This record gives structure tokens, C-alpha cells and sequence, in this order.
């Protein structure tokens, strides 16, 4: 019936997610990933729920800002599409590596 | 035993939403697994420090303060959870 | 005037700030002016941020500063943005900024 | 009867009532404000401690806080914080 | 006569200057620049010679590393030539630029 | 009186030598002035802090230690000058 | 007259002799080693300071230095560091 | 001396002094300077080890700062410990990017 051109819903989603502040990763998958990574460091560990909220707030903030730098690296290479190599350039310059 | 198969709970549409808030229009197919590796390295570095703090307090429960202190350790200070 | 805040004309607690400066292993001895100056700087920056975040709140039709108003505030002010440049404000989001080349022509 | 947890909340509500007398603040917002105040507190105190140590002084005086503020704050914010601090010290000293 | 293809002496100079550690800015121009910048902060000031040496070591290390990152941005844009946009992208990511 | 005309003492061949040590093969013509501005801002930020330290020590001579302390302040720690 | 400035120069030499008896060191390189020790000293000490404050303790004990070393140092470097630390503490208390 | 009793070359006395004179905490335990002095000695030896190696590779008997720099930047973990540090007079590692090489 009706079909939007590629980039139209993408741009609509940018405006949408830049308007809100809610976490974008689903809470239970994230929690299970936190418990797994921590398990591989020390067994039988409990988490305050706020400690997982703090790890998720920070983690999502890190990835948002990293996607910002990644986007600039893509644009720097006259591209519109972010690629693993843009992430890697970003992290290298940031001195994360 | 070895724990595995959880990182994939950070799904393709979730990474996409984060990219959107970051202003990203178009996303290569290889970005998703790459972002998983990045987030694991990040979570590893921070949780390692959090646990180090937890250990030192002789506790079995990781507190929000342990994480906050660890974020601060890495130069990633976080407001709204204590400190 | 019994309180040291009153004697200084501050809303921020000079006594508590003097306590924290001593119980904090900053130096052997803490001068009498230090807590006053510090409590006053703290007050100034506090007011600076509340100003801009009450403004954000009002632009958004709200009676209450929520953390997004603090984030809008900090990240639209160059100097607050810099003071908090390695800081992450829970639940505050980002500034709306779409890159030009991404706009349809 | 839960443990006393100190906060800058009451002062933050004061300043906010001076500057926006009809504006409120949520839990999380106040937590951020409280982390801001602690953060900047630690940063200034730390730089003062270093200044004293660098000059072989045993004492942190308002002069150390002042220089701490000049190294730490950007331009205009420093200017204003310095005058608002010197003003408080001058008072305090006379009264 | 004789002529090397463009880029050969560039590579020779890369190999050469990544082999050595001596400073690459002439000392007196740098010193006069330091004094000029400092005057705009406080008038009538003296500098220890070692203080200027410290400023030059630090400044040059900063510029060398920044040129590394700039080079990576240029290569990122399929280019061999560094351009002001590579520097600006580098500093943007480093968090120096906004 | 207004001070100027010293930054150009950071010459083109000097910026070129720096780029070479950074591994740069080819250099645009607009890079040289750009590198002059960047180096100015850097020195500004560092010398400002250095002078703030000298002032506080009530001195008229900027010491290597003032510079070291300022570099450290800026996250650019330098070894070999009194660290 | 004369003015006294302390440095770790003599101890760096002493250790250099353990690891490389037949090699020496320039003054510049010596000043870097000095910077390095001070810097690492400050960094561990600062972390240990914070650990104490976080836990509401008035004392920095080996246990704070030990945790400090584990927050600070990377992996393999920490493991060895904790060993030499615990080792020297043991040898010290058993020589009282 | 406390160094011998601990078996260190590094001065336990001086480190205990500095920890007290440094406003780190009210009180400094008796094990703290020993542990710290030992860590400091260990890292010292790690860097001297690798930089005497650099010196020998470079046909020198004496460590200059370039040898310390070669040492630190070729070692991953030292490179990371000193990642925001600048080693006067140490230069860079020889590294030309591939695409810049003639084919």
C-alpha cells in the first residue's frame, strides 16, 4: 500500500530517541549479561538492583557517545553508513584501542 | 563450568536504537557483533574494578557505590546513584 | 547570628563543609576561611545549574526539574558542558543534533 | 529506623527556591545535584591539597581554595566563583 | 640531473625522524612564542630554561601524537594527505574540540 | 601595547618534521596555519595553568615544576623534569 | 653552600645492578625513573587513600596498598606486584 | 633498617615518611610502606630489565631515555600503565602505515 523511502524512518527514529532519556536495552537481557560477566570474575555474587541500573546507565551512555564519534568517522570517509572500521578508528583515537 | 551465550541478549534492534540516539542513519551488518565485543570489553573493565572494591569491603553483594567508584576510576564519572 | 553560614551570608553549610575538609585527609590543618569560600563556590555553581534547569523545565511546560532538564541545561551551556565533560547524567539523554549530510535534499 | 544518610538536598532546595520559587525537583534530579556538589567539592579540595603540598604548607587556606578554583573552573565561571568566595570570606572575617 | 619520485624522501624522513629523539622546533622561536603567550596572562615574568625545555618536550610530543591520529583519519577517508578536517576530527574525538 | 607575530616562528619545515615523526607522507597546504592555531591553544591552556601555579607561590619565575604540575593537571604527565 | 634534594637514584642503581650488572644509565634516563617511581607512588597512595575513606577507616594498611595495586595495575603486572608485596611483608614481620 | 628486614633495596623508612607527610590518611599501618616500597621496586626492575635489553639491542652499555621509551611502548602492559605519560627525549616507535609503502 504505502512505503517510505529508505532513510525516512531512520531519520524519524533519530529525532525520537534524541527526545527521550529512557534506557534502550531491555532490562532483563542486560541484567543476565551483567551477572554472567561478573560470575566469570567471582562466583556467588549478589547485585543491588541499582548497581545494575548504574551499569546500564553508564554502558548505554558510553555506547551513545561512541556511536557519535563513529558517525563522524563515517562522515569523514564521505559515507553515511557506520562500519566496524569507524568504531575502531574512534576507539583508537580515544586511546581505548 | 563455562558460562557463555548471553551477550546476544544485546539484540540487533537494541544496538540500532542506541545508534539512533547517537545520530546514526545507516548501519553495516557487521556492526552488531562488533558492538557486542566493545560492550563486553567495557563491562569487563568496570565490573572488574567494582568487584575489586566489593571484595575489599568483605561483601558478597556488589553495591551501586562499588560501580560508581569504578566508573570514576576509569574516568567515566556517573551522577545519580550516589557519591 | 549563631551559624557560620549566617555569618557568611550563605545558604550552604559552612560547618559541614569544614567537617568534610578535616575528615578527608586534604591537609593537616584547615583554615577558617576555606569552608566559607568552598561552601560559597558550591552555592554559586548550584544556583548556576538550577537557574538553567528551571528554565529548561519551564520550556518543557513542567513545574519540576527532572534530570533531563539538568542535562539540557549542562550541555547547552558551553562552560557547564566543559566542567562536566567527563560526567554522565543518569536519565538525561542527548541534545537533538542530526548531521547535515543526513538531511534529505 | 534507618541510618542517617547526609545530603545537600536541603541547601539545593533553598538555592532553587531563591532562583525559581515555583519550581520543583525530582528524586533523580536531586541525586544528580548531590553528585555534582560532591564531585566539585572533591575536585577543588584535591587541587588545594596539591597546592599546599607543592608549597610545603601544612594548611589549606581560602587562598588555596581560590587558586584551586582558578585552575579548575573555566574563565567566566571562575571569575564569578572567585568574587562570590572573596565576598563570603570578607564578611566572615568581619563578623 | 636526478629526481626521486614524490613520496620517497617523505618516507626517508619518516624513517629518519622516528629513529631520533631530538627536538624538531627551533628552540629560540619556541621560547619567544612561550614568552609572548605568557605575557597575556601576567606581565614581567622570567622563565627557567628548563621550564621552556619542559614546555617544548610536552608540546612536541602532543603534536607528534596528534599527527598520528590525524594520519589515521586521513587513511580512514581513503586518503594519503592530511587535511585540517582530519585534525578537527581527531580533536573532536579526543574531547578537546566540541 | 598588543603583542603578536611570533607563532609564525613555528615554521613550515618544522611542522613538516613533526608530521614526519607522526608518520605523515603528504601534507595539505592549509595544515601549517591549522597547526599553528592548535599549538597556540595547547600552549595557552598549559601556560595559563603554569602561571596560576607561579602566582600562588608568589614568584616571578615560572619553574619547570609549575609546568610539570600544569601538564599533569591537563592529563599530559611528563617524566624527566621533576615529576 | 649547598642544598639537598632527595631522589630514588641510588635505589634505581642498586636494582639496575640486580637485573643488568654490566649496564649503566644516563642522568636523563635517571630523571625519568625518578619521575616514574614518584608517579606510581602517588597513584597507589591516592587510590589507597580513597579506599580508606570509602570504607570509613582511619588507616592505610597493606591491605589498602594491595587493593590499590589491583585497581591500578593491569593483570599480569598486578599479579607479580601482589606477590612481591605480600612476600616482603611476610619476610619483614618474620624478622621483627 | 626496615629494607633489609623486608629484603628490599628500596627505602621502607622514606616511604613510610612520605605516606604520613602526604595527607593520605590519619594513620599508616606498618605493612603499608613495606608493600608499597616493594611494588615500587618491582616495577622499577621490570622497566630497568626491559630497557637494559633495549640498550643492548642498540649496542649501548648505558640506558638513555630512548631505551626507556622503547622499553615502555613495546611492552603492552607498561605502555598501558604510562599511557598518558611522556618520556622526555624518547621519540616514537618506527611505524609506517602500509598504504604509504610503494608497491
Amino acid at each position: 500500500p504505502h512505503r517510505y523511502r529508505p532513510g525516512t524512518v531512520a531519520l524519524r527514529e533519530i529525532r525520537r530517541y534524541q527526545k527521550s532519556t529512557e534506557l534502550l536495552i531491555r532490562k532483563l537481557p542486560f541484567q543476565r549479561l551483567v551477572r554472567e560477566i561478573a560470575q566469570d570474575f567471582k562466583t556467588d555474587l549478589r547485585f543491588q538492583s541499582s548497581a545494575v541500573m548504574a551499569l546500564q546507565e553508564a554502558s548505554e551512555a558510553y555506547l551513545v557517545a561512541l556511536f557519535e564519534d563513529t558517525n563522524l568517522c563515517a562522515i569523514h570517509a564521505k559515507r553515511v553508513t557506520i562500519m566496524p572500521k569507524d568504531i575502531q578508528l574512534a576507539r583508537r583515537i580515544r586511546g581505548e584501542r | 563450568k563455562v558460562l557463555r551465550d548471553n551477550i546476544q541478549g544485546i539484540t540487533k534492534p537494541a544496538i540500532r536504537r542506541l545508534a539512533r540516539r547517537g545520530g546514526v542513519k545507516r548501519i553495516s551488518g557487521l556492526i552488531y557483533e562488533e558492538t557486542r565485543g566493545v560492550l563486553k570489553v567495557f563491562l569487563e573493565n568496570v565490573i572488574r574494578d567494582a568487584v575489586t572494591y566489593t571484595e575489599h569491603a568483605k561483601r558478597k553483594t556488589v553495591t551501586a557505590m562499588d560501580v560508581v567508584y569504578a566508573l570514576k576510576r576509569q574516568g567515566r564519572t556517573l551522577y545519580g546513584f550516589g557519591g | 547570628a549563631k551559624t557560620r553560614s549566617s555569618r557568611a551570608g550563605l545558604q550552604f553549610p559552612v560547618g559541614r563543609v569544614h567537617r568534610l575538609l578535616r575528615k578527608g585527609n586534604y591537609a593537616e590543618r584547615v583554615g577558617a576561611g576555606a569552608p566559607v569560600y568552598l561552601a560559597a563556590v558550591l552555592e554559586y555553581l548550584t544556583a548556576e545549574i538550577l537557574e538553567l534547569a528551571g528554565n529548561a523545565a519551564r520550556d518543557n511546560k513542567k513545574t519540576r526539574i527532572i534530570p533531563r532538564h539538568l542535562q539540557l541545561a549542562v550541555r547547552n551551556d558551553e562552560e557547564l558542558n566543559k566542567l562536566l565533560g567527563r560526567v554522565t547524567i543518569a536519565q538525561g539523554g542527548v541534545l537533538p543534533n542530526i548531521q547535515s549530510v543526513l538531511l534529505p535534499k | 529506623r534507618k541510618t542517617r544518610k547526609e545530603s545537600y538536598a536541603i541547601y539545593v532546595y533553598k538555592v532553587l527556591k531563591q532562583v525559581h520559587p515555583d519550581t520543583g525537583i525530582s528524586s533523580k534530579a536531586m541525586s544528580i545535584m548531590n553528585s555534582f556538589v560532591n564531585d566539585v567539592f572533591e575536585r577543588i579540595a584535591g587541587e588545594a591539597s596539591r597546592l599546599a603540598h607543592y608549597n610545603k604548607r601544612s594548611t589549606i587556606t581560602s587562598r588555596e581554595i581560590q587558586t584551586a578554583v582558578r585552575l579548575l573552573l573555566p574563565g567566566e565561571l571562575a571569575k564569578h566563583a572567585v568574587s562570590e568566595g572573596t565576598k563570603a570570606v570578607t564578611k566572615y572575617t568581619s563578623a
